[PDB]
RNA sequence: CUGCUCCUAGCAUGCUACUACCGCGUAGCAUUUCCCAU
RNA sequence: AUGGGAAAUGCUACGCGGUAGUAGCAUGCUAGGAGCAG
């Protein structure tokens, strides 16, 4: 399942909850990288 | 439709997609711009997409040339040429593109959110032309979010003038007042047709809500009132004028023996007159908009027209010149809506006049022989060039004070913004100083000025009366709604309806409230003179009434007190609700 | 050739329990922001 | 001298449902090997 729209999508997440993870900046936007890792896998199921 | 470009200003004819106004660009200016931006979209004489109708690729990086029309690489042509040039985009002239590289910071303009102060304050400091293309579209990102408001999902009417106001979920419910213009659109599963222009400001008390349209039935249920956006047009002439510096007069004719007050400023007039244009840097209160009138009288002979920002200060304008000037030279000229009443005794909007006043937004396109702009702190640069480009003249006049409050500018929400960056006169202001300065606050007695030059302002500021002995003051706090609904303080409102009889010649005393809430229940309490700061700006009265709902970022303003503050002259009486700031001022507690 | 049984493997289904996340729904608690011209 | 106070960002608790992963239960079939009886 790798050359899928919903891997992409999550790994794009992936990326970005990382980068923001390293930057640690709100709790918020962390809400928001959980939530985002969330649909990622809602989709990649 | 050909033109120069702007980094370079070449001539080309190459335009961008995602930028918003769509500008023009050279080769290399563009293909610079889309390497650096995400902007993927090019304009010509047609749009760029792969023309294999199986394929949809708008993006430059890579297009195919298939035989006359663009295409993929998948459908590209065995005979073909991509046309992304070497370093540039083919197209409309190459052999005449200069090259110039500040392409950054017009990447930033295309890219930054107007949410930081940084992008303000930048913007006010590249080109000229970049300077207009940034006004314009910070005009349009404005235009675009206000009308993405509120979708009023009505249920209830109460009367001929007063509804009942429900909204949608989701989109930004804007506030009610005579400036907002709203219409309702009858969805009877067909006809959906404007119901007229309907402006809405909230009711007296309670639930309800006063309507007015220029049509006006009685509203259905299933109605809304969706707020749209008025178009944005572009401009040419420059911001700002360039200098020149003269010997003898510019050909204006003089009136011997007419005042006093003036012939100590004829030498300031002269001044102006040996230049192009000057300028009026100086605190509120003293000889601003009356430093006006005597320059006026020094050359009252040639067919002007002048203007203002704001409604009441040019209606004072006018008032003062009725005083002063003869009444059958100066016009005020009004716009079609006149939602917001005007100086309802002169000529009803008398474009032939020799001195003509009018709106910010509703000039004409004619000339005059010299002008004079209101408060350039409330006004932008854009306006600035919009109205060189409508009205051009041989002199310029403009006034203006730092220490007042500028524009709006809702979208930036982070930091403050410096005085001088207000606009690019206020820049030019700050950084060569003043034209001609006037520093003695002449409404104001010597306390006011006391506390002002003491607190906000340098300590140079002077007065010419006397303390009137009509400083009072009051601290106690109250309570208000703590969850949306603006804050209102009624307990002070009470307090103040209790006590006013005591006073006796403050029945009259200009009621202020910011707040719009605030500020319609005082008078539907009582009916004081209500009035807001921004509204009160360049405008002056015997008795005033102050009052402070809450602390908050707003009400804590240091400016917004002090141009409060500036426009007592014998009377007034006001309210805090913080500590330090009742104790900073000196005068007397009650 | 019929009937009975054992064992193994696989599959598939049903049901039960556990774990994680999600959102919802409800309840409680608590906060953060606070608005203006045409 | 009056019985008319929300937008909700944040915390906690409960439930639902979905999704995934884990363990268990029962069964239904298939296939294979083997033994007994007539
Ligand atoms: N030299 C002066 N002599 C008397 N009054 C003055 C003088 N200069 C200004 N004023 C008073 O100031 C009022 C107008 O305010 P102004 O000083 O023009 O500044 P602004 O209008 O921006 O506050 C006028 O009513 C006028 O009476
Ligand atoms: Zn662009
Ligand atoms: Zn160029
Ligand atoms: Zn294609």
């Amino acid at each position: 399942f790798s050359s899928l729209p919903s891997y992409a999508a999550f790994a794009t997440a992936q990326e970005a909850y990382e980068q923001a993870v390293a930057n640690g900046d709100s709790e918020v936007v962390l809400k928001k990288l959980k939530k985002s890792l969330n649909v990622a896998k809602s989709e990649f199921d | 439709a050909v033109g120069a470009c702007v980094l370079c200003n070449s001539q080309t004819s190459l335009r961008c997609g995602a930028c918003i106004r769509r500008p023009f660009l050279c080769c290399k200016c563009c293909y610079d711009h889309v390497i650096s931006t995400s902007h993927k979209l090019v304009l010509s004489v047609n749009p760029y997409v792969c023309n294999a109708p199986g394929c949809d690729v708008t993006d430059v990086t890579q297009l195919y040339l298939g035989g006359m029309s663009y295409y993929c690489k998948s459908h590209k042509p065995p005979i073909s040429f991509p046309l992304c040039a070497n370093g540039q985009v083919f197209g409309l002239y190459k052999n005449t593109c200069v090259g110039s590289d500040n392409v950054t910071d017009f990447n930033a303009i295309a890219t930054c959110d107007w949410t930081n102060a940084g992008d303000y304050i930048l913007a006010n400091t590249c080109t000229e032309r970049l300077k207009l293309f940034a006004a314009e579209t910070l005009k349009a990102t404005e235009e675009t979010f206000k009308l993405s408001y509120g979708i009023a999902t009505v249920r209830e009417v109460l009367s001929d003038r007063e509804l009942h106001l429900s909204w949608e979920v989701g989109k930004p419910r804007p506030p009610l007042n005579r400036n907002y213009v709203f219409t309702g659109y009858r969805v009877t599963k067909n006809s959906k047709v404007q119901i007229g222009e309907y402006t809405f400001e909230k009711g007296d008390y309670g639930d309800a809500v006063v309507y007015r349209g220029t049509t006006t039935y009685k509203l259905n249920v299933g109605d809304y009132f969706v707020l749209t956006s008025h178009t944005v047009m572009p401009l040419s002439a420059p911001t700002l004028v360039p200098q020149e510096h003269y010997v003898r007069i510019t050909g204006l004719y003089p009136t011997l023996n007419i005042s006093d007050e003036f012939s100590s400023n004829v030498a300031n007039y002269q001044k102006v007159g040996m230049q192009k244009y000057s300028t009026l840097q100086g605190p509120p209160g003293t000889g601003k908009s009356h430093f006006a009138i005597g320059l006026a009288l020094y050359y009252p002979s040639a067919r002007i027209v002048y203007t203002a920002c704001s409604h009441a200060a040019v209606d004072a304008l006018c008032e003062k010149a009725l005083k002063y000037l003869p009444i059958d030279k100066c016009s005020r000229i009004i716009p079609a809506r006149a939602r917001v009443e005007c100086f309802d005794k002169f000529k009803v909007n008398s474009t032939l006049e020799q001195y003509v006043f009018c709106t910010v937004n509703a000039l004409p396109e004619t000339t005059a022989d010299i002008v004079v702009f209101d408060e350039i702190s409330m006004a932008t640069n854009y306006d600035l060039s919009v109205v060189n480009a409508r009205l051009r003249a041989k002199h310029y006049v403009y006034i203006g004070d730092p220490a007042q409050l500028p524009a709006p500018r809702t979208l930036l929400t982070k930091g403050t913004l410096e005085p001088e960056y207000f606009n690019s006169v206020c820049r030019l202001m700050k950084t060569i100083g003043p034209d001609m300065f006037l520093g003695t606050c002449r409404r104001c007695p010597a306390e006011i000025v006391d506390t002002v030059s003491a607190l906000v302002y340098d300590n140079k500021l002077k007065a010419h009366k006397d303390k009137s002995a009509q400083c009072f003051k009051m601290f106690y706090k109250g309570v208000i709604t703590h969850d949306v609904s603006s804050a209102i303080n009624r307990p002070q409102i009470g307090v103040v309806r209790e006590f006013l009889t005591r006073n006796p010649a403050w029945r009259k005393a200009v009621f202020i409230s910011p707040y719009n809430s605030q500020n319609a229940v005082a008078s539907k309490i009582l009916g004081l003179p209500t009035q807001t700061v921004d509204s009160s700006q360049g405008s002056e009265y015997d008795y005033v009434i102050f009052t402070q709902t809450t602390e908050t970022a707003h009400s804590c303003n240091v400016n917004r007190f002090n141009v409060a503050i500036t426009r007592a002259k014998v009377g007034i009486l006001c309210i805090m609700s913080d500590r330090d700031l009742y104790d900073k001022l000196q005068f007397t507690s009650l």
